[PDB]
């Protein structure tokens, strides 16, 4: 018998019926078994490191920001570190 | 380091070289132009503390090329919580007489801020040691810096995958393993003090040292590293505060 | 607290959902998942729950071998405690769908069964798309070898 009849999927996704069970195919920006994770809120940083370059401040009901490690400042992308001299830690120059 | 590669002129730049009475003694780490981090334990049989000397930009022991920057280490700092000849709180902070200066062959390793480190650094699954320690238990050590690529466990996995041994070290909260079990790769004893660099987003930072381990690449164990991230605001404190007297110093810590 | 204990691989035409055991009290638990050799990625962060799904991460490389793990900490807060789920390789493992596209989804779009195993992919006995009982096969696997039959049509 068809799982799907009880609408188990949220968020728009189709369902699919299987034995004993279903499937639900969630749109791009949906996860869980039924569709219920919004992957955007999720602007933390132990989710990869926030998106930040390098380092990570998270806050309180406010979303969190990035900053740079001594000798480099930050972009106007709020990210991205960019050096702001001429030997910073951590780079080599006969790759770069 | 064995099972390594050689690592190519001026990419392994944090590297550096101790030396004692012109002998070879540990490898350390350029995080700053002043300052050296390095293994506690390098330090178990000094006795001539004047002659201690640091050398940035080495690649090559045998011919000396223009690159090298020699200084006279000026105090080595040792955590007031270890104990010599055990492989506990495995760490030094070397000062060194007057600065290096940073070029294509020298470059401080960044250290990286604690939680960055626990959270994001400690899951990036493989990063580089490299020395010119032995290339084989027993064996000779290394003329050219070796660098060797090594994937980090997490403690239980270690304890896991490692074979029970009568009366061997526990791995604490201020180590971790990284490296292999089939015996085939690992650093060795030239090696002590040596960084364990990560790569993340274009930047290396400083996650480890080497430290011990029961011999190299034994099959069943992996290489011990002091757990950097346990010694950040320690070192922060003593590279802003103002120079004590003594050469060798035992700072407290936490 | 409990480390999570009997982790399972849920997986049915590329649909997985990591489960563990137990509920907790008074304790919450995050995921991590990498490939053999990959940095490891974390997920369900903090969760109650006793499931992740993990359809959006094993589906970049379906042929990868993937290896899980989940933490526990104490709720309101030197390694967390966690526990290891077994290996995971989709493309050999996933259960195969009860037969009339799957959840993999280059580009947008979940690609079919055909996208995904071309000729590795037989029917019950046709390499090709043709009282009648449709089973779906794959010759090579280990394990997992066939779906269940399709609903039968005469
Ligand atoms: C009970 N007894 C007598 C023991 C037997 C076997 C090993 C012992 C170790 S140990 O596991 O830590 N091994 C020593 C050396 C003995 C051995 O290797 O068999 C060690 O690694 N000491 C620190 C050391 O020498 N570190 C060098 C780097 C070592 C890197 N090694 C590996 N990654 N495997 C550095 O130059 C200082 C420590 C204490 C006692 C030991
Ligand atoms: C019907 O819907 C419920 C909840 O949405 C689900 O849990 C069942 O599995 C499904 O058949
Ligand atoms: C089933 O497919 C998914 C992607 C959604 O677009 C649903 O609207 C559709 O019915
Ligand atoms: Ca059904
Ligand atoms: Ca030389
Ligand atoms: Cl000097």
């Amino acid at each position: 018998g068809d799982q799907c009849a009880s609408s188990p999927c949220q968020n728009g996704g189709s369902c699919k019926d299987q034995l004993q069970s279903y499937i639900c195919f969630c749109l791009p920006a949906f996860e869980g078994r039924n569709c219920e994770t919004h992957k955007d809120d999720q602007l933390i940083c132990v989710n990869e490191n926030g998106g930040c370059e390098q380092y990570c401040s998270d806050h309180t009901g406010t979303k969190r920001s990035c900053r740079c490690h001594e000798g480099y400042s930050l972009l106007a992308d709020g990210v991205s570190c960019t050096p702001t001299v001429e030997y910073p830690c951590g780079k080599i120059p006969i790759l770069e | 380091i064995v099972g390594g590669k050689v690592c190519p002129k001026g990419e392994c730049p944090w590297q550096v070289l101790l030396l004692v009475n012109g002998a070879q003694l540990c490898g350390g780490t350029l995080i700053n132009t002043i300052w050296v981090v390095s293994a506690a334990h390098c330090f178990d049989k000094i006795k001539n503390w004047r002659n201690l000397i640091a050398v940035l930009g080495e690649h090559d022991l045998s011919e000396h090329d223009g690159d090298e920057q020699s200084r006279r280490v000026a105090q080595v700092i040792i955590p007031s919580t270890y104990v010599p000849g055990t492989t506990n709180h495995d760490i030094a902070l070397l000062r060194l007489h007057q600065p290096v200066v940073l070029t294509d062959h020298v470059v401080p390793l960044c250290l990286p801020e604690r939680t960055f480190s626990e959270r994001t650094l400690a899951f990036v699954r493989f990063s580089l040691v490299s020395g010119w320690g032995q290339l084989l238990d027993r064996g000779a050590t290394a003329l050219e810096l070796m660098v060797l690529n090594v994937p980090r466990l997490m403690t239980q996995d270690c304890l896991q995958q490692s074979r029970k041994v009568g009366d061997s070290p526990n791995i604490t909260e201020y180590m971790f393993c990284a490296g292999y079990s089939d015996g085939s790769k690992d650093s060795c004893k030239g090696d002590s003090g040596g960084p364990h660099a990560t790569h993340y987003r274009g930047t290396w930072y400083l996650t480890g040292i080497v430290s011990w381990g029961q011999g190299c690449a034994t099959v069943g164990h992996f290489g011990v590293y002091t757990r950097v991230s346990q010694y950040i605001e320690w070192l922060q404190k003593l590279m802003r505060s103002e120079p004590r007297p003594g050469v060798l110093l035992r700072a407290p810590f936490p | 607290t409990v480390a999570a204990y009997n982790l399972t691989w849920k997986s049915t035409n590329f649909k997985t959902i990591l489960e563990w055991e137990p509920k907790p009290v008074n304790q919450v638990y995050t995921v991590q998942i990498s490939t053999k050799s990959g940095d490891w990625k974390s997920k369900c962060f903090y969760t109650t729950d006793t499931e992740c799904d993990l359809t959006d991460e094993i589906v970049k490389d379906v042929k990868q071998t993937y290896l899980a793990r989940v933490f526990s900490y104490p709720a309101g807060n030197g390694e967390p405690l966690y526990e290891n789920s077994p290996e995971f390789t989709p493309y050999l493992e996933t259960n195969l769908g009860q037969p009339t596209r799957t959840l993999v989804r280059r580009n947008n779009t979940f690609l079919s069964l055909r996208d995904v195993f071309g000729k590795d992919l037989i029917y019950t006995k046709t390499n090709t798309n043709e009282c009648f009982s449709v089973q779906a096969v794959i010759p090579s696997r280990t394990v997992n070898r066939k779906s269940t039959d399709s609903p039968v049509e005469c």
